[PDB]
RNA sequence: GCCCCGGCGAGGCGCAGGCAGCCGUCGAACCGGGGAUGCCCGAAUGGGACCUCCCGCGGCUUGCCGCACUCCCAGUCGGGAGGGGGAACGCGGGGAAUUGAAACAUCUUAGUACCCGCAGGAAAAGAAAGCAAAAGCGAUGCCGUUAGUAGGGGCGACCGAAAGCGGCACAGGGCAAACUGAACCCCGGGCCGAAAGGUUCGGGGGAUGUGGUGUUGUAGGGCCCGCGGAGGAGCCCUGGGGGC
RNA sequence: GAGUACCGUCGGUCGGAUAUCCGGCGGGAAGCUGGGAGGCAUCGGCUCCCAACCCUAAAUACGUCCCGAGACCGAUAGCGAA
RNA sequence: GUCGGUCCUAACCCGACCCGUAACUCGGCGUCGGGGAAAGGGAAACGGGUUUAUAUUCCCGUACCGCGGUGGUAGGUGCGGC
């Protein structure tokens, strides 16, 4: 198990995730990869942050959560980049997603967010 | 970005996060053959400059050798005595250059492209090398890399071509002190290098 | 080997002509590739007999020879007076 | 024997006097150990005709 | 030695002056161009060689196709590459001794002979993090000079350049990144077209970035602003003439 | 455009001399308010340039060959072989 | 078809992979695959005659092995001896 991981998110982030991505990409906006959401980190775009645990090699996304804890936007895990893809709207798998103008899954990030801080906490 | 910070990282790797995975990944390299071929690069940031997409018709191998320079064989016949070492020597190509020689014995129906440093140990170095098909469609309709199929391109590793190679040679100096580099070695008598 | 290429020629020497008399047996030259059983084939069409053995030996010059027993039924005279001999 | 009578004629026609002419250059070898001198050249030629023309109609 | 198209125009069957005979005027031999057939070994390759010969496995109807090793794209089928050869010339590595110094050890012979590897009809180099000096030049490469000079050396024997000046020949282009974000590439089959090319279906890849923009120095490019909206230089041959 | 520029040390090589180029080992940057060269090192001034990725014709070398020539030999000569 | 090769392994050898070497047509451990004995192991024929020149090979006579078949029985469902 990598080292890019801080904490271990439940079966019930992940796939709220999951499906915070699926109705983002289909109401709202949303940034796929892993350069397009660093820029949306850099300038602030960035909501939420929903990053793989499947990837090797780590140096691809190991940059990213001691980036959003300085900018103060919240990352959840998630266990595999296909499903994330397939989310997104892609048959690729996608290692990093970031959710912007979120439409109808506002709550769903209201309560992602409360609990990755609680876990990090 | 997410270019810079992979640069970032690798510049002097005992600072980083990269350490204690070069640590993990030699303890699991030093097990594998001597030539392995992967999926993708290490050092993504670096291949992508050197020339590497992400198409058909690029694959990326990773070459173990020994450090350290050279053990001559003792000599039958006599010698006089400024002929006579067999230890301290050293050799006159790079180990960059000799782990690219090996993969392209390993692989040829291939051309190779370039190379990059991935790891250091106390008993060996790691390189990953770049090669390309010169016979594939998707190679043969790109201006970038199209010039590959040429019919004086092949054995380019093994003549010096590779930047390795020039380093090697001595391309890299133009004016005072190049003198007798260009247009090449033997031309000259080996009197560079 | 295919018929009508394996038969390169007939022989006529005295010991042939004495098996042709005596033994019922013809002696042919003959590709060197072909085997005992191509050569009965042979026969049979370019001549229309039934063949009983088949023997062979390679000579000191290069050349396949083979002596040839027919059945009873038919005769060896037959065949020899048919081509030239 | 001309190639233009040979153009004239079958398949199966060629093949008979193919195996024909084989036939009378084998007894010819035969009694040449034991006049015209040139009936093996012409005959060897003429099958060699024979199945270069085949050969041609074949491959249209 | 077999076939076709042309030329030449009567004899022909190799070095090679014979006996006997055949081919040719329905155009030969000969010459130029193009096709066919093409035993075994050999990179030698389905598997084996104390003798260039043997032993086999699948699938289709005696006849045939396929089956080495290492690799790429795929993947249950298939499609492709390499391997060996070549006088001298070429790129990259490894590397002696005789001999000379009137002995010899540093030097010399010599980055030589020879060895290992990789390419071609040419190879290699090549577009300044350069040269220079109060003035200036403008990629590489070859000749003639610079010059037995600067300079190295038991400072011994000996070794040994360049810039410049005079000429041959001339030519410049592309990536990575920033900014965008699937707007993209390939295979196979089908319909237009003479073709160069264009349009639909199914697969392979690509968000670990396919495509676009962009490429440099007392800076260049991007983002923002305003104004303006000559990529139109090139590909093809159903065509009509010319020269070689 | 980073184990790169650079610094020390060892071996080889060069006309390259405290001032050539190649390689091994141990250390190691800045990164456009930036960086390099200018024959010992360093300080200042001035002048010239932007490395660590790629392609590129012409002028050149050869002659297992061809055309064409010759103060070349003329069968113990000339290629070893008329 | 019956003599011998052709089959089996021995001491030994080669190929591929693997590790080394600046490299290889060089060096080598292990795994896998394959070769290696005309005096070792090993299905089966003996006499007479015939030719200028061959014969356990051709002819006569009398026989034996290995594959495949046809047809009957033993047996499947039978006995004798402490």
């Amino acid at each position: 198990k990598p080292s890019y991981v801080k904490f271990e998110v439940p079966q019930e982030l992940a796939e709220k995730a999951l499906e915070a991505v699926e109705i983002a990409r289909d109401t709202g906006r949303i940034r796929k990869g892993t350069n397009e959401t660093t820029k949306a980190v850099e300038r602030g775009q960035a909501k939420l942050v929903i990053i793989a645990e499947d990837v090797d090699p780590e140096e691809i996304v190991a940059h990213l959560p001691p980036l959003c804890e300085e900018k103060e936007i919240p990352y959840v895990y998630v266990p595999s980049k296909k499903e994330l893809g397939a989310a997104a709207g892609l048959e690729v798998p996608a290692a990093s997603v970031a959710i912007i103008e979120p439409g109808k899954a506002r709550e769903l990030v209201e309560d992602i967010a409360m609990k990755v801080k609680e876990l990090m906490k | 970005g997410m270019y810079k910070y992979i640069r970032e990282a690798w510049k002097s790797p005992k600072k980083s996060y990269v350490g204690e995975l070069l640590k993990k990944r030699m303890i699991q390299w030093r097990r594998d053959p001597v030539v392995k071929r992967i999926e993708r690069p290490t050092r993504l940031d670096r291949a992508r400059s050197l020339g590497y997409q992400a198409k058909q018709g690029y694959v990326v191998v990773r070459v173990r050798v020994r450090r350290g320079g050279r053990k001559r064989p003792r000599w039958k016949g006599g010698r006089k005595p400024s002929k006579m070492g067999m230890v301290k020597y050293s050799p006159k190509k790079s180990l960059q250059w000799i782990a690219e020689e090996k993969a392209a014995r390993k692989f040829p129906n291939l051309e190779v492209l370039n190379s990059y440093w991935v790891g250091e140990d106390g008993m060996y170095k790691w390189f990953e090398v770049i090669m390309v098909d010169p016979h594939h469609p998707v190679i043969k309709s790109d201006p970038k890399i199209a010039w590959i199929a040429g019919k004086a391109h092949k054995g380019r590793v093994f003549r010096g071509l590779t930047s390795a190679g020039k380093r090697s040679r001595g391309l890299l100096n133009k004016g005072k002190g190049a003198e007798k580099v260009r247009p090449s070695i033997r031309a000259h008598q080996g009197k560079g290098k | 080997m295919d018929p009508y290429k394996v038969i390169i020629r007939p022989l006529v020497t005295e010991k042939a002509v004495s098996l042709i008399e005596r033994e019922n047996k013809l002696t042919f030259i003959v590709d060197r590739r072909a085997t005992k059983q191509d050569i009965k084939r042979a026969v049979e069409e370019m001549f229309n007999v039934k063949v009983a053995k088949v023997n062979t030996l390679v000579t000191m010059k290069g050349e396949k020879k083979a002596y040839v027993k027919l059945k009873p039924e038919y005769d060896a005279s037959e065949i020899a007076a048919r081509l030239g001999l | 024997m001309k190639p233009s009578e040979i153009r004239e004629m079958s398949i199966e026609e060629i093949d008979k006097k193919i195996r024909e002419l084989r036939l009378e250059l084998a007894k010819e070898r035969g009694v040449l150990t034991m006049e015209n001198p040139m009936v093996i050249r012409n005959l060897r030629r003429d099958i060699a005709r024979l199945l270069t023309i085949k050969r041609e109609k074949l491959r249209e």
